[PDB]
This record gives structure tokens, C-alpha cells and sequence, in this order.
């Protein structure tokens, strides 16, 4: 996931040297970062959406 | 220059368990089932034997 700031409209990335044996392939979307609850976390106090 | 250089010179963190008490538990449960049929079936028999009274008057 990353985070794509305000108006902003070109996001580049970046995965640093490493093996590809058996890779398949790229699948991406786009999210709204208040319809994401954080994953690393027991609960989120700043998901104040439902 | 000199004199004082001889020694040298965020977001969310987001915890969750805070400033309250401490908790316990047990596991003898559950009977609460039972008395919401005993109450709504004890209420048809006052509304039954309220009839056994206009029944026997309609005689």
C-alpha cells in the first residue's frame, strides 16, 4: 500500500534489486486512505469510517 | 569557533490499553434463555384465564 498524497497525480515506487524466479505477475488498484483500516494494529483509532 | 566546542552540542504511535482497572472472568452460563419463554408464556395464561372469567359471565 502506498500512500498517494492530496492532488497529487503521479506516484512513483520502487523495489530494490532482488530474484524474480516464478514471479506471475502485477494486479493494482486505487484506494481511499480513510475507507483503509491500518493491518498492523489490534484496533484504529483513526478509521472513523464504517 | 572555540570555548563551548570542546564537549559537543512525528505522527501517530497509536497504543490502547490506557489509565483503567483491571478484568476476570468465569464460565457457569446461561440459564437467561429460559425465563424470556417463561415470562411471554406466563403472560398468555393471564390473558387466558382473564377469557375463563368473560367466557363463564357470557353464560
Amino acid at each position: 500500500l502506498y500512500p498517494i498524497p492530496a492532488k497529487a497525480t503521479n506516484v512513483p515506487i520502487s523495489i530494490p534489486s532482488r530474484n524474480w524466479a516464478a514471479f506471475r505477475g502485477w494486479s493494482f488498484t486505487r484506494l481511499k486512505t480513510k475507507e483503509t483500516p491500518s493491518l498492523g494494529s489490534g484496533f484504529d483509532p483513526y478509521f472513523v469510517y464504517s | 569557533a572555540a570555548a563551548a566546542m570542546t564537549a559537543t552540542r512525528m505522527p501517530s504511535s497509536g497504543s490502547s490499553p490506557s489509565v483503567p482497572s483491571s478484568i476476570i472472568a468465569e464460565e457457569k452460563l446461561l440459564a437467561l434463555l429460559a425465563e424470556l419463554e417463561a415470562l411471554s408464556r406466563q403472560l398468555a395464561a393471564l390473558t387466558q384465564q382473564v377469557s375463563e372469567l368473560r367466557e363463564q359471565q357470557q353464560q
